[PDB]
């Protein structure tokens, strides 16, 4: 049998065989109970919906992302998203196939065994492994060298890597993007009297964070034209009928990725993170992460980036240094066809952690 | 026995010779016989004990060392190419079609040859069946039944000829009814049989022709009724199925001063033929005279279906020549055409939704001239139909017109096609039984022809009331079964036992139970305001959490059962296995709507052959029920009467004379029931042989003193001798019965030591004098007592 791939998005949990095209199934995480009284008699409603039949009846439930901040809220709520993924998504028994699953760089201990403790005692896997999302995305777009960016709703992170070694010195999370960004959208969108505040309505601000937004190529020049009479509204229609006309807001909520002083936070924007992991590097090295910057994650595909980026690094970085960003489509999926590659080669088979070594182990053998 | 010769499973023969040369806790390593080196692995459950004599065969099985499964495979192989195809298991006759005619079988000698001869002392044949069933009614004074079963092209049909032969032969001294069955057999070619997965020629009701008897017992009439149909297939096929073959043999074989008439076209147009197969069967004589705008798409592309018997062209032929043999005129004959095409001018009806006004649904634009041309098949007005396939007519006492919805209007148009159809076959029967009318009535010898465990590897709703239908009838199997074993015992002289008995009742509470039932929840699900397939999935297992005989797809070990979600389908247990079954359009199919707005419409039709099909509450009706309602009538019937049951076997899958295939015929003895019935007989005494079968055996290991002996006296000595255990060993009247294990027991002692037997010989030599001295003077005894009778009785004459 055929290898697995099942990605642990933020987002947008990923899931399909090893190789060769794309994911077979895509879902937004979402776990929703009901928060109403039912009063017809069937009875025919579910104790839990999942996404995506939590997603077509918004307004009647509580939608509760299971992972927030980079962990899990309980193991409880997410056995129930592998089990809908495995079996109505996927259709495929767990027992039948080796298991590829991700994870989050710089994140708490022991949340990795207790994951794969639980996971091997419920679904009975006959071997897994757990890779870093962010390390995938070299596979994907055949580099070997770079710096390597998985950024999901709502967790960010900056990984240096060089022929073919990881650099631990300079690894840097930020808790930055995505879903502030969502809060940070309805908390400007209330400033044009739409009050979206409820828990199934934030969905559809994240679906205009998507669709409308865009980067800027200088933040005081894109002000400037504002000031002016020119339209850089966008007209979204709304399940109720009702027509939102954004045009500030509109570049003033992806432009937070370089000034996380609009959420009033204190951290860096992406341009420095980046430069200040590079210069936490050896000098020869510094050479080659310049021109392997290479974007992943779907917070990544807002318009604007990576030119913003770009034009703003080349300010900063020395003079006469060959710089070129590199963002490819379907950068969403990009963790799932990096998994792919992985799974597929020789000799990594005999890297995986199976049942009867797991057993004598116990939680130990994961790191 | 170490050493001794087991069953073992071999994919291509079913099982084949082996022996053991390790074991574990589950598992056997099996070692071939004939094919030594190639050493596999198999279960504790899948191996079988067998005899030190494989090269004989039985014509009876009780006189088997170890009966099993495997053991019976083997006798009906050896049988096979002796051609000896009827094979005697108690009261379960095991027939395999041979596809070639046997030479003196048939003949009239060899049916007065039979007549009145005891059972068992005669060889198997069906008119030994036939016989016996005469005799145990005017003796018994009760009526009889014939039960057949089997896959098609298992030879029921032609079992079935050989008891309405014998009947009308042996006792019957004239009345020519045996081959007005036969000669209108291609009428129920048309209406009941169809196309199903696995067959090209399936009969989908229960077929019941009976033979009434008078006192004095003498043929008086016949009369055949028919029982169950399939209300779905008339209006949805499945993949690669077909409807009924009135549906394809009057599109095939339809002239065209007759196809102006009925206004036929191509079954691509017609929504109850183009869901499932379009395609005629024909050979390549035929498929020169089907005209072309009689052929579909699919037709062009794929052509005429390959059967050796079936012509969906020719057959329409000789289907109209057995109408002319039966009773039915040209213009009775168009009348049952006019019908046949106003169902396919039904089902291309469609339905929208209303302007807002009133609610409810209209026809579609699409459907106008569609109407037209229906309505006068019917003979009713396109105006007044509009109405009874859209509203609900009630009373306020006015009388008001209340509108439906969308679905409900075309589960209501295909509830119309499963009613008229459903009584256009009652009426072929009907007037089939008037070109034949009975005399008069008393004791009856019936033979009731089904379907047997049929399965596919999807199986659908219409496979669900196929197996649900065999286990009623595979409870009654067994509970004929243990009341003949029960009166041998008594008549043998062995008296009352104690017997295991198995019970499937909890698989018919949890298909059939009022309220927690699978049909009583299937039929409440249709009257809820928003039906639901995974509803109906969910509700099966919240009220049946627990029990063996029901789980999830996921649960079972094949794959393509595994591919399932837990909302798309169930795993039910029956006696032939663990049968899957998808719930997508369950609900569907089951729903059916037949309202008193449309069904006190069809009733009040101008033309007049559609008034005589026909001979507040309810709504909905009870669409669940009628399936248990309808076979409730039939299996009180059974128990009401004697039972003959008559297995058919087909031995391969090409249907090819001289093939014997041990991967298919295995498949059916598990399918029969008749392995069951082999679990059921181990609680007993499964191994019985008659006295002179004993003497015929062991006579060569005797002392040539005991050797002289006759028969019973042998074995009478032999059994004190030995001294052998009375609770496994028992001596009967005519036969030594033994328990499981122990008739091999038994012939292991007689081939251990002549000098210790030679001496319990010794041992018995004082009883066994005195035993032949009151045999003779107990006998002289009788013929005086005789004698005394001869002058007893006529002294009071």
């Amino acid at each position: 049998t055929t290898a697995l791939v099942c990605d642990n998005g933020s987002g947008l949990v990923k899931a399909g065989f090893a190789g060769d095209d794309a994911p077979r199934a895509v879902f937004p995480s979402i776990v929703g109970r009901p928060r109403h009284q039912g009063v017809m008699v069937g009875m025919g409603q579910k104790d839990s919906y999942v996404g995506d039949e939590a997603q077509s009846k918004r307004g009647i439930l509580t939608l509760k992302y299971p992972i927030e901040h980079g962990i899990i809220t309980n193991w409880d709520d997410m056995e129930k998203i592998w089990h809908h993924t495995f079996y109505n998504e996927l259709r495929v028994a767990p027992e039948e196939h080796p298991t590829l699953l991700t994870e989050a760089p710089l994140n708490p201990k022991a949340n990795r065994e207790k994951m794969t403790q639980i996971m091997f005692e419920t679904f009975n896997v006959p071997a897994m492994y757990v890779a870093i999302q962010a390390v995938l995305s070299l596979y994907a777009s055949g580099r070997t060298t770079g710096i390597v960016l998985d950024s999901g709703d709502g967790v960010t992170h900056n990984v240096p890597i060089y022929e073919g070694y990881a650099l631990p010195h300079a690894i840097m999370r930020l808790d930055l993007a995505g879903r502030d960004l969502t809060d940070y959208l309805m908390k400007i969108l209330t400033e044009r009297g739409y009050s979206f505040v409820t828990t199934a309505e934030r969905e559809i601000v994240r679906d205009i964070k998507e669709k409308l937004c865009y980067v800027a190529l200088d933040f005081e020049n894109e002000m400037a034209t504002a000031a002016s009479s020119s339209s850089l509204e966008k007209s979204y229609e709304l399940p109720d009928g009702q027509v939102i006309t954004i045009g500030n807001e509109r570049f003033r909520c992806p432009e937070t990725l370089f000034q996380p002083s609009f959420i009033g936070m204190e951290s860096a924007g992406i341009h420095e993170t980046t430069y200040n992991s590079i210069m936490k590097c050896d000098i020869d090295i510094r050479k080659d992460l310049y021109a392997n910057n290479v974007m992943s994650g779907g917070t990544t595909m807002y318009p604007g980036i990576a030119d913003r980026m770009q034009k703003e690094i080349t300010a900063l970085a020395p003079s006469t240094m060959k710089i070129k960003i590199i963002a490819p489509p379907e950068r969403k999926y990009s963790v799932w066809i990096g998994g792919s590659i992985l799974a597929s080669l020789s000799t990594f088979q005999q890297m995986w952690i199976t049942k009867q070594e797991y057993d004598e182990a116990g939680p130990s053998i994961v790191h | 026995e170490d050493g001794k010769p087991v069953w073992a499973p071999h994919p291509t023969d079913g099982f084949q010779v082996g022996n053991i040369v390790d074991i574990g806790p589950d598992s056997l390593t099996i070692e071939p016989l004939n094919q030594k080196g190639k050493t596999f692995l198999a279960l504790i459950n899948q191996v079988f004990p067998a005899e030190e004599d494989s090269k004989k065969d039985v014509e009876d099985n009780c006189s088997l060392m170890y009966l099993n499964e495997a053991t019976l495979l083997h006798n009906i192989k050896v049988r096979y190419s002796k051609d000896r195809i009827y094979t005697y298991v108690a009261n379960i006759l095991i027939a395999v079609n041979p596809y070639f005619d046997i030479p003196k079988i048939y003949s009239s000698e060899t049916i007065k040859s039979y007549q009145g001869k005891s059972l068992g002392t005669m060889p198997p044949h069906v008119f030994a069946i036939a016989d016996k069933a005469f005799r145990d009614m005017k003796v018994l004074k009760l009526s009889q039944s014939i039960i057949v079963s089997g896959e098609s092209g298992a030879g029921k049909t032609e079992n079935t000829k050989f008891v309405l032969r014998y009947l009308t032969e042996s006792y019957g001294t004239g009345q020519d009814i045996d081959d007005r069955i036969v000669e209108a057999n291609p009428l129920l070619e048309a209406f009941g049989n169809a196309k199903t997965v696995r067959n090209n020629n399936s009969s989908r009701f229960g077929k019941f022709v009976e033979i009434h008897f008078n006192e004095k017992s003498s043929v008086v009439g016949g009369f055949v009724s028919h029982y169950l149909l399939e209300k779905s297939r008339i209006c949805v096929q499945g993949k690669e199925e077909r409807n009924y073959h009135i549906f394809y043999r009057l599109c095939a074989g339809a002239s065209e001063d007759i196809r102006e008439r009925l206004h036929l076209s191509s079954p691509d147009n017609f929504r109850y033929l183009n869901r499932g197969c379009t395609r005629y069967f024909a050979n390549k004589e035929t498929d020169k005279q089907i005209l072309q705008n009689r052929k579909s798409p699919e037709y062009l592309k794929a052509g005429s279906l390959k059967d050796p018997l079936l012509d969906d062209h020719g057959d329409f032929i000789r289907m109209c020549t057995a109408m002319k043999k039966i009773g039915l005129d040209d213009e009775e004959k168009l009348d049952l055409f006019r019908v046949v095409a106003g169902v396919l001018h039904l089902g291309n009806i469609d339905f929208e939704e209303a302007g807002s006004t009133s609610g409810g649904c209209n026809l579609k634009n699409k459907s106008t001239q569609a109407l037209e041309y229906c309505a006068e098949l019917l003979g009713l007005d396109q105006d007044d139909l509009r109405v009874s396939l859209t509203t609900r007519v009630m009373l306020t006492t006015t009388v008001i017109k209340v509108p439906l919805k969308v679905e409900q209007a075309n589960n209501a148009r295909d509830a119309l096609a499963k009613t008229v159809y459903s009584h256009l076959f009652d009426h072929v029967v009907n007037r089939v039984n008037q070109c034949f009318p009975f005399e008069t009535s008393s004791y009856f010898i019936g033979v009731l022809d089904i379907a047997g465990f049929e399965y596919f590897e999807h199986n659908s709703f219409e496979q669900f009331c196929i197996n649900y239908c065999n286990e009623k009838l595979q409870q009654f199997f067994n509970e004929r079964i243990l009341k003949e074993e029960q009166e041998l015992y008594q008549k043998e002289g062995l008296g009352v036992n104690e017997v295991h008995y198995v019970d499937n009742q909890d698989c018919i509470d949890l298909i059939e139970a009022r309220l927690v039932g699978i049909l009583d929840i299937l039929d409440e699900e249709n009257r809820l305001p928003q039906p639901s397939d995974q509803h109906f999935t969910s509700a099966v297992h919240q009220k049946h959490k627990d029990h063996f005989r029901l789980s999830i797809p996921r649960k079972s070990k094949l794959a393509i059962h595994r591919n399932i979600r837990d909302d798309e389908g169930f795993i039910i247990r029956h006696f032939a296995g663990a049968v899957c079954y998808e719930t997508t359009q369950f609900v569907e199919k089951n729903n059916d709507a037949l309202h008193m707005s449309l069904e006190s419409l069809i009733c009040e039709s101008r033309d007049k052959f559609i008034r005589e099909l026909f001979e507040g509450k309810l709504s909905f009706i009870s669409v669940g029920n009628k399936f248990k309602t309808q076979l409730n009538l039939l299996l009180d019937k059974l128990r009401s009467t004697g039972a003959s049951f008559i297995r058919c076997i087909k031995p391969n899958l090409k249907m090819t004379s001289h093939h014997f295939e041990g991967a298919q015929i295995l498949s059916q003895l598990q399918c029969s029931g008749m392995v069951s019935v082999l679990d059921l007989m181990q609680g007993g005494f499964p191994s019985r042989a008659s006295f002179h079968e004993l003497y015929n055996m062991y006579k060569k290991y005797m002392p040539d003193k005991l050797a002289r002996l006759d028969p019973r006296l042998f074995c009478k000595a032999l059994f004190k001798a030995l001294g052998l255990n009375e609770i496994d060993y028992k001596f009967g009247l005519t036969k030594v019965f033994f328990r499981p294990g122990k008739f091999a027991e038994f012939d292991q002692i007689m081939k251990s030591d002549p000098d210790h037997l030679a001496e319990l010989v010794k041992r018995v030599n004082h009883w066994l004098i005195c035993s032949r001295w009151k045999k003779v003077q107990w006998c002289s005894l009788s013929v005086i007592k005789l004698k005394n009778k001869i002058k007893y009785r006529a002294e009071a004459c």
